[PDB]
């Protein structure tokens, strides 16, 4: 039951409870061993636990396909510290170390509990006998494919080697297959399900985007005669949500260009909101001062390009304003998501302009054509363009903002609770959109 | 989970028309492909027609130019316009929701194929 899992969670990995109820359900679904499983959770212990913990209770060997030795090494080392009988198979292993491991796996009841392996070996003719004998002797408990997204040309990290993993699944019929990734759109999910030949019904555990404490809205720069004024009001409202502490928290303004960053910081400062520009144009000494001053709460507002380093995060960010629409929905989600980590209410505003859209739309097309000359045509290029369109749709359409973000990532409808402009006043947004339409000339 | 409601079956004169429909209900994010299969009495189930989300269509040769599959992606509904029906079209018609992605706000979900119960189509020669 639940009992066996909970003990071995503390007994071996030393945790009281699973981080989330989702991480628990996933782990349990892998334990039952009746269904192929797909885990999409942000990088961390939670994800790895979903195959590692079950690997031990299995009473057989779990094979884990991972794309490169670096990632394999991190894990074998961490598993070894927990006194776990883990091994790796790759070319970088010595001829003698190799012969020893192969001998261990040919042995009735081997010591290897978890075997990490690269996609080339997992599919190479030289390894199939070993795989077959393990199968014959019912010693194969699970096949795990980490970095599952790598199978997809529509993903960011396409690896041809991952296309061979499909044929392997059927051979390991007896054993359930677990596919894990941090990052998959609906389209990348489909490629994983198909290319790895997962057996239906596939159980899906996918950490949702939604955060109840973030109020999202879009403002149309085309309808606003005082832009710098509108931003000042927005900044001051978001700060001083604790009237007796006065001005509490900090904020980020994101801009595409360095000129825009310098200019906006000045326009905010001159209206009584202390802001400093942060961009790649500044020297390292300047960048450290600006970051320190913002992290230490000396200057409450930082105006930055995409360049803003996340060396450490900040829990009290009360607002994230995008002066310019981002390259991609993933970019916007990640940048806007730097707000409200503490759990307290926060504001995410996108200042949208058809002029900004056209300019960014055009720049993406140019940087794609530049990479097409260097590395050739790819399906990933069209994912880059679709990634922007989801954000253009976010700005120019009526509907919950949290829903539009959920749709792009492949989450279910989230529980918005008047947590975006549309859900708090549909007609207001309709009126604003109608007005943008009249301005279209 | 997913329920498939099929409709539009019946008895028609050869040369007549029907429209089969199949609405899928549940916590459905998407369906890769919606399709019509048919099984005539004591004969193997065959593909009549299928349409991806995308609108790529696929027809059995014996119905090309007579039958038209179409899909409302937002209502998870597929349609089969059947024209110039022939006796040989007599069968139980099944809908397939291939690659159905279901998901709750918790993040638990499924990817599965689902089938309807079947709807009788009978074409009389007279
Ligand atoms: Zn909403």
């Amino acid at each position: 039951p639940e009992r066996r899992v909970r003990s071995t969670l503390k007994k071996v990995f030393g945790f009281d409870s699973f981080k989330t109820p989702l991480q628990e359900s996933a782990t349990m679904a892998v334990v039952k061993g009746n269904k192929d499983v797909f885990v999409c959770m942000p990088t961390g212990a939670g994800k790895s636990l979903c195959y590692q913990l079950p690997a031990l209770l299995a009473k057989g060997i779990t094979i884990v396909v991972s794309p490169l030795i670096a990632l394999i090494q991190d894990q074998v080392d961490h598993l070894l510290t927990l006194k776990v009988r883990v091994s790796s198979l790759n070319s970088k292993l010595s001829a003698q170390e190799r012969k020893e491991l192969l001998a261990d796996l040919e042995r009735e009841k081997p010591q290897t509990k978890i075997l990490y392996i690269t996609p080339e070996m997992a599919a190479s003719s030289s390894f199939q006998p070993t795989l077959n004998s393990l199968v014959s002797r019912h010693l194969l408990s699970y096949l795990v494919v980490d970095e599952a997204h790598c199978v997809s040309q529509w993903g960011h990290d396409f690896r041809p080697d991952y296309l061979r993993l499909g044929a392997l699944r059927s051979r390991l019929g007896h054993a359930p297959c677990v596919a894990l990734t941090a990052t998959a759109t609906p389209q990348v999910q489909e490629d994983v399900f198909a290319a790895l030949h997962l057996k239906k019904p596939v159980a899906i555990f996918k950490t949702p985007c939604f955060r109840a404490n973030l109020f999202y809205d879009v403002q149309f720069k085309e309808l606003i005669s005082d832009p710098y004024g509108n931003l000042k009001d927005f900044c001051l409202k978001a700060l001083g949500q604790e009237a007796d502490k006065g001005l509490s928290g900090c904020g980020i303004v994101y801009c595409r260009t360095r000129e825009a960053c310098e200019q906006l910081a000045i326009e905010l400062s001159c209206r009584g909101v202390n802001a400093k520009a942060y961009h790649a144009g500044l020297k390292a000494s300047e960048r450290t001062l600006v970051q320190n001053d913002w992290m230490e709460e000396k200057v409450p507002v930082i105006v930055a390009t995409i360049s803003f380093g996340m060396g450490v995060d900040k829990a009290n960010v009360r607002f994230v304003a995008h002066w310019n629409i981002a390259k991609s929905m993933a970019g916007y989600y990640q940048e806007s998501g730097r707000a409200g980590r503490d759990g307290k209410p926060s504001w995410c505003r996108l200042y949208y302009s058809r002029n900004d859209r056209d300019q960014v739309s055009f720049l993406i097309r140019k940087e794609v054509a530049k990479l097409q000359e260097k590395r050739g045509n790819k399906a990933s290029d069209k994912a880059t363009i679709m990634a922007f369109d989801a954000l253009v749709t976010f700005c120019e359409e009526l509907g919950c903002r949290h829903a539009a973000i959920a749709k792009y990532f492949g989450d279910a409808l989230p529980a918005c609770a008047k947590g975006c402009d549309h859900c708090q006043n549909p007609t207001a947004v309709r009126r604003r959109l109608e007005a943008l339409e009249r301005s279209s000339s | 989970q997913v329920q498939l409601q099929e409709n539009g079956g019946g008895c028609v004169q050869a040369g007549g028309s029907l429209r089969l429909s199949c609405a899928a209900s549940g916590s459905i994010f998407s369906i890769n492909r919606m399709g019509w299969y048919r099984q005539a009495p004591g004969k193997q189930r065959e593909l009549v027609a299928a349409i991806t989300s995308g609108g790529s269509t696929n027809y059995a040769y014996s119905v090309k130019g007579r039958f038209t599959i179409s899909r409302d992606n937002a209502k998870n509904t597929v349609y089969l316009q059947m024209n110039s029906l022939k006796p040989e079209d007599t069968a139980i018609y099944y809908c397939e929701a291939y690659g159905t992605y279901t998901l709750a706000p918790t993040g638990e979900g499924e990817y599965d194929d689902y089938w309807g119960q079947g709807t009788q189509v009978t074409v009389s020669a007279a």
